[PDB]
RNA sequence: UUUGCUCCACACAAUAUAGAUGGAUACGAAUAAGGCGUCCUUGUGGCGUCGCUGAACCAUAGCAGGCUAGCAACGGUGCACUUGGCGGAAAGGCCUUGGGUGCUUGCUGGCGAAUUGCAAUGUCAUUUUGCGUGGGGAUAAAUCAUUUGUAUACGACUUAGA
RNA sequence: AGAACUGGCGAUGCGGGAUGAACCGAACGUAGAGUUAAGGUGCCGGAAUACACGCUCAUCAGACACCACAAAAGGUGUUAG
């Protein structure tokens, strides 16, 4: 293991817009390996916190803490709409954000 | 609702000192819920007479199940309908896997062909084809013999997965 | 001077032929093609499983190469007590071509305890393998 | 997962092609398509042919800086039906487009990595026992092909090495595979065929 | 209907079997051997009893139903067209003037060099397919042995080789020296 | 014109980010269809095996992968050279032979772990450029003015000029 | 063209039918979450290329009437009574 990780490299999608409404307040993670929305009961209730960095050295270096929460499920292949705290973009997102495999439901 | 099912609907209109039991009217009729079905027994009995219309009870309202669904023969319908170019009283003696899945596939094929519309399709009698002789269709008595293969293309392959080393094919 | 077809020949559905279930409630189960309807869906039959008949599209059922001797007849429990006479679930299990199922699936319900201890179970026979690649 | 994903064009389509790289394009993937010589339809080279009586407007119908949007040189290019599946107005396709690096035949060393496919690419899981067959070969020809016996014969220097490789490719893991059932009479395959090993 | 199954008995002879994968069938016989591919109608032959053969057809409700026997047609034509040929025995009935008609050879495609023609001064190098021989007159007064070993590549050329002298005023009966086919014979006179 | 610039090595500091946390893994062709192995008179061959998508192969055991020894060895993997080949669509790579150093958890010991007070996108990665030592290599142009006038509204291409 | 009653616009938004001051839903309080109908589920555009049952080969393809309406007389393109 040349690589320490504990989160999950799922694609994102986008976020809260809605039709002709403006409403940036919920995510739409989607987690690949995921077909049928049974099997998106085990990734429920984390801190997600989007992969950015800063410049100037306030906290170390380039360290700005963020925030996030897995929400309720969401489509039919499993996609997750884990809103965030209130660091709610819409710069035309959609990557492999850090999702964090529990905080252990069992 | 999911499908339409078989249900006993009877009748007995006014069993009182007027007419006292007049001829207890009673079909089988193929609906979904136990509310189209209803509306159908009044509909293909518009030839009751002159009582009252606000008298709609039942006298014993239940459920006729699927008389052996495993049990695949051949079956035949009378398909009836007014459209606007006129009627038309057509019949066909298509392979039925029970003995009202006759009646789902039938709304998968006429509203296919001469569009038919769904406050129009009439029930009739279903007919029941056991030997042969009086088969008059060539295509369904071709389906049924005995020993026969035959090769099968076309295959199922739903993915969403952008990954492949197999190289997707059709073989069955 | 022969004729001689090469091959492209898929395995014939007729009466008599072993399929199994991937899609559906019955999932993984064996099933068993006896009576055929039409040139449409199959009316498969799971024998050594409980489960009545239905219509189920050929898009939820594939064939197996796999053959037997029985009659034509929409029944199922008696496919089950007479099968000792045409056994072939027997070689379901010993053939490789039902191996690739078990081995995604045995493996699925192993243990963190029992996928990590397995690399000095595969170094064992490597060490013959890389001796065996430029001195022979 | 994957920083980038290629995508071969042995017996793929267009339009369906493209069809979960639009989703990818828009998260800023990239993903090449290799061999536009290599492009097969399921329908035919018949209806395929009018791209020129209804294909113009609404810039300058004669210039060349302010006049047609594109649309010119073997019926138009497959670069700009890719376009229209991406949200160019909007800058989410501005960095697709250097994400999608899609030229014509050979691109950058690409198609000598990955060569994943996608499940509703390919005219092999759509095709009627009847249907016509179609040839973009032939179809770029009909109109005029430039390199013609050109661009075949350096595909064909490729097959040709690939085959001297693959020879020997087969050579060194024919020996690995042999050593894989006549090494399994130890302590490896009597304790691991019964969970998946 | 939809059918099932069209199957054809194929009688066969021994000697001039052929060879079946995927679309394509091989045609053995000791005069010429060729070739021909087959991706339109996609078709599948059987083995069960070397000379005849039984397959299955499907789809019967279009235009497909008995696609075997617009088939069985050609592969008579590859058998018959190996062993007994096609010898189209046209006869050059025309009046006129003497038409000095001189085949030259160029490239091995034999271009007919048409000297004279009713007054004509054009040369007209109508191209000729390999796999026919092309004779002139021996014992009878104006005859062309058109004897080949295939249709596609003998009817094909000959039907363009009558239609090339079409004329926008005349057209048939200004003289009678129009190239018609007399008899649709073939090479072997006892078959 | 206050001895600067380029290549290899890169002290101490900035300007970044369209989202890094094993790994972008080369046969071609066909779908009323194939691949691999074996055999053979080398073909449109036969036999056997594989297929029901990437849930398969490779890779993974030490402080963010630390400091030693022995056994099992003459393999495998990585950095820095040399010899012998190949490549013309954005070629900018791959493989093999001949040495040395570190490492090499199949099996078998010892030491090190913490005090950070149950986690805080908890850093050991990189687009470009400038300013301090110097081990090699290489000793330059255009515009304005004037002259010639194929050119010429103000410009540009074609002028002459140690 | 001329009457009685008349859900809106006129004097009223947001969402949606590509687009619409006239249709449907909704007679406007300020956030968040959840639940219908109309309108949808490749991208553009917040959404499953999710399933079963039919049919077709058009060098004028087709995918919402009012909203710049087409009809009768034919034909060897096909399926089902």
């Amino acid at each position: 293991a040349e690589s320490h990780r504990l989160y999950v490299k799922g694609k994102h999608l986008s976020y809260q817009r809605s039709k002709r409404v403006n409403n940036p307040n919920v995510s739409l993670i989607k987690i690949e390996g995921v077909a049928t929305p049974q099997d998106a009961q085990f990734y429920l209730g984390k801190r997600i916190a989007y992969v950015y960095r800063a410049s100037k050295e306030v906290r170390g270096s380039k360290i700005r803490v963020m925030w996030g929460k897995v929400t309720r499920t969401h489509g039919n292949s499993g996609v997750v709409r884990a809103t965030f705290r209130n660091n709610l973009p819409a710069k035309t997102f959609g990557a492999s954000v850090r999702i964090f495999l529990y905080p252990s439901n069992i | 609702m999911a499908h339409f099912k078989e249900y006993q609907v009877i009748g007995r209109r006014l069993p009182t000192e007027s007419v006292p039991e007049p001829k207890l009217f009673r079909m089988r009729i193929f609906a979904s819920n136990e509310v189209i079905a209803k509306s159908r027994y009044w509909y293909f009995l518009q030839k009751l007479h002159k009582v009252k219309k606000a008298s709609g009870e039942i006298v014993s309202i239940n459920q006729i199940n699927e008389a052996h669904p495993t049990k695949v023969k051949n079956f035949g319908v009378w398909v009836r309908y007014d459209s606007r170019s006129g009627t038309h009283n057509m019949y066909k003696e298509i392979r039925d896997v029970s003995r009202v899945a006759a009646v789902e596939t039938l709304y998968q094929d006429m509203a296919a062909r001469h569009r038919a519309r769904f406050r129009s399709i009439h029930i009739l009698k279903v007919a029941e084809i056991e030997k042969t002789a009086d088969v008059k269709r060539q295509y369904v008595k071709q389906f049924l013999t005995k020993d026969l293969k035959f090769p099968l293309p076309h295959r199922v392959q739903k993915s969403t997965k952008t990954f492949s080393y197999k190289r997707p094919s059709t073989f069955y | 001077t022969d004729s001689i077809v090469k091959a492209s020949n898929w395995r014939l559905v007729e009466v008599g032929r072993v399929v199994l279930i991937k899609k559906g409630q019955s999932a993984g189960k064996l099933a068993a093609i006896v009576e055929i309807i039409d040139q449409k869906k199959v009316l498969i039959d799971g024998p050594k499983a409980g489960v009545p008949r239905q219509a189920i599209n050929l898009g939820q059922v594939v064939l197996t190469p796999l053959t037997f001797a029985l009659p034509r007849g929409a029944r199922t429990a008696t496919v089950s007590k007479k099968w000792a006479a045409a056994a072939v679930c027997e070689k379901w299990a010993a053939s490789s071509w039902a191996k690739k199922i078990a081995q995604r699936e045995r493996r699925a319900a192993l243990t963190d305890f029992e996928r990590f201890q397995v690399m000095v179970l595969r170094k064992q026979k490597r060490y013959t393998v890389k001796k065996a690649l430029a001195k022979a | 997962v994957e920083p980038v994903v290629v995508i071969d064009g042995k017996g793929h389509l267009v339009g369906r092609l493209a069809s979960v790289v639009a989703k990818q394009l828009l998260n800023g993937q990239k993903i090449v398509v290799v061999r536009a010589e290599e492009l097969n339809i399921s329908g035919e080279f018949f209806r395929n042919k009018l791209k020129y009586h209804d294909f113009l407007r609404k810039a300058t119908a004669f210039n060349k800086t302010r006049g047609p949007f594109h649309f010119r040189a073997p019926s138009r290019i497959f670069y700009k039906a890719l376009r229209g599946m991406v949200s160019h107005k909007t800058a989410r396709g501005k960095a697709a487009l250097e994400r999608l690096k899609v030229f014509e035949g050979i691109p950058p060393p690409y198609d000598k990595k990955k060569r994943v496919v996608v499940p509703q690419a390919l005219r092999v899981l759509r095709l009627k026992p009847g249907r016509k067959y179609t040839t973009l070969g032939k179809l770029s020809t009909s109109v005029g092909w430039k390199y013609e016996d050109v661009v075949a014969k350096l595909e064909a220097k490729r097959k040709v090495s690939s085959a001297e490789y693959y020879a020997k490719k087969r050579a060194f893991t024919k020996k690995v595979a042999s050593a894989n059932a006549t090494a399994a009479e130890s302590d490896v395959a009597k304790q691991l065929a019964a969970l998946g090993y | 209907m939809k059918y099932i199954q069209t199957e054809q008995q194929i009688e066969v002879p021994e000697g001039v079997t052929v060879s079946i994968k995927s679309r394509i069938v091989k045609v053995v016989g000791p005069r010429g051997t060729l070739t021909k591919n087959l991706k339109h109608i996609d078709v599948t032959f059987t083995k069960v009893n070397n000379q005849l053969i039984k397959v299955a057809v499907h789809n019967g409700g279009r235009k497909h139903v008995a696609a075997l026997r617009t088939v069985k047609s050609l592969v008579d034509n590859m058998i018959t067209g190996v062993t007994k040929g096609y010898k189209y025995k046209m006869r050059y009935v025309y009046a006129h003037f003497p038409i000095n008609v001189n085949i030259v050879e160029k490239d091995g495609a034999k271009f007919i060099e048409v000297r004279n023609f009713l007054g004509d001064k054009k040369i007209r190098n109508v191209p000729v397919r390999d796999g026919v021989t092309i004779e002139f007159s021996t014992n009878v007064k104006d005859e062309i042995v058109l004897s080949g070993n295939s249709v596609e590549d003998v009817s094909q050329n000959a039907a363009d080789l009558q239609q090339i002298c079409r004329v926008r005023n005349k057209d048939i009966r200004k003289f009678l020296d129009g190239i018609y086919v007399s008899h649709k014979g073939f090479i072997t006179e006892d078959l």
